[PDB]
RNA sequence: UAGCGGGCGUGGAUCCCUGGAUGUCCGAAUGGGGGAACCCGGCCGGCGGGAACGCCGGUCACCGCGCUUUUUGCGCGGGGGGAACCUGGGGAACUGAAACAUCUCAGUACCCAGAGGAGAGGAAAGAGAAAUCGACUCCCUGAGUAGCGGCGAGCGAAAGGGGACCAGCCUAAACCGUCCGGCUUGUCCGGGCGGGGUCGUGGGGCCCUCGGACACCGAAUCCCCAGCCUAGCCGAAGCUGUUGGGAAGCAGCGCCAGAGAGGGUGAAAGCCCCGUAGGCGAAAGGUGGGGGGAUAGGUGAGGGUACCCGAGUACCCCGUGGUUCGUGGAGCCAUGGGGGAAUCUGGGCGGACCACCGCCUAAGGCUAAGUACUCCGGGUGACCGAUAGCGCACCAGUACCGUGAGGGAAAGGUGAAAAGAACCCCGGGAGGGGAGUGAAAUAGAGCCUGAAACCGUGGGCUUACAAGCAGUCACGGCCCCGCAAGGGGUUGUGGCGUGCCUAUUGAAGCAUGAGCCGGCGACUCACGGUCGUGGGCGAGCUUAAGCCGUUGAGGCGGAGGCGUAGGGAAACCGAG
RNA sequence: GCCGACCCGCGAGGGCGGCUGGAGGUAAGGGAAGUGCGAAUGCCGGCAUGAGUAACGAUAAAGAGGGUGAGAAUCCCUCUCGCCGUAAGCCCAAGGGUUCCUACGCAAUGGUCGUCAGCGUAGGGUUAGGCGGGACCUAAGGUGAAGCCGAAAGGCGUAGCCGAA
């Protein structure tokens, strides 16, 4: 029946209007101060995919 | 209550098994198990050949009990459904286009 | 099933020192009327059918009939009356012998009731029509009742 | 359950259907005891020739209610039972986040008490943004959105709208008399009574102008009639031949049908029988506004007033719980405590609060419907069929087991009917041997079938010079089928030949289970997605509940979901 | 089901034949699932394995004669023989409930057998004004009117009351 469909996932991910499981980078917080804008800009945003289909199975219903 | 099946007490015909093709005496109506008898099933039963009610040598027999659906009605005719008849005095059956049933006795 | 066994939860056996097998509770299938498992159930078969795909069928059935050529829709009968005699002659009348079939379709109390008895004479009518029915029968035998009937049942 | 037996029925019996007697003692038990069915008596009558003994009948428990002069009482009620369905005081843990304390099963089991064929709720101190809706329960969908979270697992709204169903009236306080006690006899503190009135466009109380009224809404209240429940009733249509123990079968001719639903009958029957389709009936006890009546009752303007309009309540603060809400800006709301008003200039929300603005009437109640569940009943099945199906198809909640709590079983078959084997032979009988019987006697009394495991009789074939996963291959010798060639099978000679299953890189292994054989035996259910696909429509596809309909009968029903545009956290832009 | 030296499939299996058996069966085209064993020291059932082997229940012991009955060292009738006697004799309380007593009976139970019973079928038997307990008494204890308390159940509990060999 009704099943949850989880909102963590949704909270932090987009996939690109089909099925191209994509998002954000992933480690900040606890960097910055010996760098520069090199990883700065970089950090920007991220491309995500293969296994990220499972994680497509995981969120379900929504689409969104 | 409910054992209403086709017959009373008097005389009808017969299409069994055993001797299909008889008629049937006064008819002794025993019990509601639908068993019936009339001269019908004449074999030979055994019981001991005792001094008492039973004689040197016991071995005899004559009319024995049996199926009730083994027989049908009959009248001054032939012998057809027996369909009933409010006489507004009493309640018998007339016949198929003929007559009798329980008219013996002023019905 | 092997939990509401008309027994207890006793586990009757220890687990060690003891001599044969190991078993919980008598409430389990690996023994006599103890609950079987996954099996029957008084539950229920249904689902969905699309109106227009269904109903294509149901205008394809008589369609297919209408395919063969074995279907008639009398006004009046000769058998209005529900005895089964005149029913019989007209059925002679519009050509039926006595080994047959009757999906008939028609709407009229008096036709289904003499038709209701008469052996071959499954009979059917049209408030509530069916493909099966005409697939293992024969004989629209109508009113164009049931005739305008298929009309707004099928109209698109 | 057969019988002896001696008695009752058309002067109408068993019998079912109705009401009534009977209903001993135990049983909330109930005078009072009390280890369950025993015992003791005070009391009114009765019986014993009956005072002394005993029984017959009458009485004698406790809590809650109003009258009763506190009196005795009189009237009232009460407790205890119950499968699940509902409500409440408290209330676990298993498990789950593979750990674990918060989060979870869960307010599930459990205990107790309560309530009814329904419960529960219900007329807004409501939603929440529509300056819009318009009492309550169920469903569907909104939407698994919104929203919560060691942001971990997981927990999950309502508004919307489409359906099931639709029901609406009163109190308290003000206020007007009236009866009773006190008393700081007061134009008084209150209460027993009656009318008064019920509000959210604020109502009314009361006082004065309108004219204030037959009619009008008519009940949930009483009174009926049709109709329903527990005995019953008519009932379509066949006759012959035949195989046989039995026909209904196969044949000839004929018929029945609102009836071909099924069961029976020695077998397979529309036509023989209960009955079916259909049609029909109740004295007795109960059921019913559907039609109806009547009854309870309920329906009208304005001025002035200004009296009331629900008090430890509302409201504030600390300790709280629900709500999607875990400490969050936490609102509402239910309350351990401390604190504590007002009377329409009265007060509860709009998610802290302030403002505005709409919303709205608390702190005293009630209300049918629709909704749920299944012991008992009928209906009726792609449900099982004697290790299944309930543990129970039968003298099963019983034999046996524990002190008890409690555990709990095994178990159907002659025939069509007993016709159930009389008479005689071996025996002490038990059992057989001839009989009769019925078609059938491996249908013979535990009696349809009767495998295998396992235990036996004769006979056909082999084996006593032999080293063995006992089988297989070539040949032969023997016994019996085969006309021929062939074949059965017996197994002497030799070629060969390391058990089944588990677990292992690796076993015939001395790592393992198995006595044999028979059976019951383990990959499933609604939905949620996912890939594929066989089809439909294809920019369009599709209904949910539920409604007319069915006697295995369809159809309907646009609420809603999605596909068509994506993207930006957002604001918003926009095939950008 | 039994038997098979015949037919068909590469196979699980399919067909034909006779005997047993006595009232069912169910194609082709489909479909709905407690569906396929051989193990699980399987649940159960039936029956074997050791196997004529250990044992017949304290090492205090029988013999005869006669009798009964189909059947006797096993029962019984008498002659004979040993073992106890702080018990291995007698009672009561307890508990068991026809076991009793008699006619018959062995198919069971009896640790063989059994004509025997303590078993069996049926009948027949248990006498109180004094025994013994109740129409008298309390103790520990419990219930329990009252009372105190507990969210529920109920705890706590005066007078009373049941209570004993």
């Amino acid at each position: 029946p009704k099943m949850k469909t989880h909102k963590g996932a949704k909270k932090r991910v987009k996939i690109t209007a089909s099925g191209k499981v994509v998002a954000m980078k992933t480690g900040k917080r606890h960097l910055n101060w010996q760098k520069s804008g090199k990883e700065i800009r970089q950090k920007g945003r991220k491309f995500v995919l293969a296994k990220p289909e499972a994680e497509r199975i995981k969120l379900l219903l929504p689409y969104e | 209550r409910v054992k209403m099946h086709v017959k009373k007490g008097d005389t009808v015909l017969v299409a069994s098994g055993k001797y299909k093709g008889r008629v049937g005496k006064v008819k002794e109506v025993l019990p509601k198990k639908y068993a019936v008898i009339v001269e019908g099933v004449n074999i030979v039963k055994k019981a001991v050949r005792v001094s008492p009610k039973y004689p040197q040598g016991g071995f005899i027999e004559k009319e024995a009990p049996l199926h009730a659906s083994k027989v049908r009605p009959i009248c001054p005719a032939c012998g057809k459904p027996t369909r009933v008849r409010k006489k507004f005095l009493e309640n018998g059956k007339k016949i198929r286009v003929c007559a009798k049933c329980g008219g013996a006795l002023d019905t | 099933t092997r939990g509401e066994v008309a027994y207890s939860g006793r586990k009757i056996w220890p687990q060690k020192h003891t001599g044969r097998a190991r078993h919980g509770d008598i409430g389990a299938p690996i023994f006599v009327g103890g609950g079987v498992v996954f099996g029957p159930k008084p539950r229920d078969y249904s689902y969905t059918l699309p109106k227009k795909v269904r109903k294509k069928g149901l205008a394809m059935a008589v369609a297919d009939r209408a395919r063969e050529g074995k279907l008639l829709l009398v006004e009046a009968f000769a058998g209005v009356n529900g005895k089964t005699k005149e029913f019989l002659a007209w059925a002679k009348e519009a050509g039926l012998d006595g080994s047959e079939s009757v999906l008939l379709v028609t709407g009229n109390e008096l036709v289904r009731r003499a038709a209701r008895n008469l052996p071959w004479v499954v009979t059917l009518a049209p408030e509530g029509l069916n493909v099966y029915d005409i697939v293992r029968t024969e004989r629209l035998v109508m009113d164009l009742d049931a005739w305008e009937v298929f009309q707004n049942r099928i109209g698109g």
